[PDB]
């Protein structure tokens, strides 16, 4: 159950 | 509760790892599932200095689950919620997420656990669980927003399953979920329109469904390495998509290019891709799937 922080980034949408 | 769990009745074993919003770990759970004394189960945590954000998701999470029945969904077994911490039991997924199981059949992966990587038929199989779990979450009307390899969930049989609801959303009323701003997000996961529009649908699942049937051929490298966070942002709003993994199977090399059509109005549905695949899979599928029940209607 290995988190991937890596996967995720501060973005803006919309 | 329904759901309520004698908190006497579950041992925590090892770690697994970090959850979304806390620890996860392997335990035991006596009486949980009818027919078994006692079960290996996942137990869930909130981290002790989890933002009320994060307590206030964790809690969401638990609750969405309680309303799915599904063979290609992990199941929630039950919630110790007498006393504290909050204690959220679900089903055990012996192979772990798919994003480590693939890496894992890495030809020079050091844990590579002695068996070949997945076959055209086995990855075939992969797609329509994922898929008929997903055409499932959608006929509920829930988009997911975090399709992703990491959040697929493999069982001792090798069944994947969708699992990790953290991002998931009730569309009953509208058919779609938004939210604009910054926001710690799966950027190279993403829709074009999400990141454009921040608008959320199956459509935009479909989109990150199209990313997973390019880690299973890659078997999970990182999407669009060499780009960073923002220029993947740009990349892809802009109209890019990946190229194909070396060897990638035909097959699936077109059924990506169909998930990652510009216009979210012009890719598959999760009922789609079912179809597509159903003379390709193993005889149980039809005794087990969302496709095949009377459910899907």
């Amino acid at each position: 159950y290995n988190p991937y922080p890596e996967d995720y980034g501060d973005i803006e949408i919309g | 509760d329904e759901w309520e769990v004698s908190r006497e009745k579950i041992t925590l074993l090892r770690e697994l790892g970090q959850g979304s919003f806390g620890m996860v770990y392997e335990g035991n759970a006596r009486d949980i599932i009818k027919g078994e004394a006692e079960t290996r189960v996942a137990v869930k945590t909130v981290n002790e200095s989890a933002s009320l954000r994060e307590r206030i998701e964790f809690l969401n999470e638990a609750s969405v689950m309680k309303g799915f029945t599904c063979h290609h969904v992990v199941r929630l077994l039950g919630v110790v919620s007498k006393g504290q911490p909050t204690l959220v039991v679900m089903e055990l997924m012996a192979h772990g997420d798919l994003k480590s199981y693939l890496r894992s059949l890495r030809p020079e992966a050091e844990n590579n656990p002695g068996r070949p990587p997945p076959t055209l038929q086995e990855m075939i199989q992969m797609a329509a669980e994922i898929a008929d779990g997903m055409a499932y979450l959608n006929a509920k009307k829930f988009v997911h927003r975090d399709l992703a390899a990491r959040n697929c969930m493999v069982a001792h049989d090798f069944t994947v399953k969708i699992g990790d609801f953290g991002m998931t959303r009730d569309i009953y009323e509208t058919d779609y979920y938004r939210k604009g701003g910054k926001g710690l997000l799966p950027v190279r996961w993403m829709a074009p329109e999400s990141l454009k529009d921040g608008v959320f649908t199956t459509s935009s699942d479909m989109w990150s469904f199209g990313v997973v049937l390019w880690e299973i051929t890659s078997l999970a490298e990182q999407p669009y390495q060499g780009l960073s966070n923002e220029q993947v942002l740009k990349f892809v709003m802009d109209g890019g998509y990946l190229d194909q993994p070396d060897n990638c199977p035909e097959r699936v090399t077109d059924l990506m290019r169909m998930c990652w059509q510009f216009n979210p109005n012009m890719r598959p549905t999760f009922l789609e891709i079912v179809n597509l695949l159903k003379d390709d899979l193993h005889p149980s599928f039809p005794e087990v799937s969302f496709f095949h029940s009377e459910e899907n209607k």
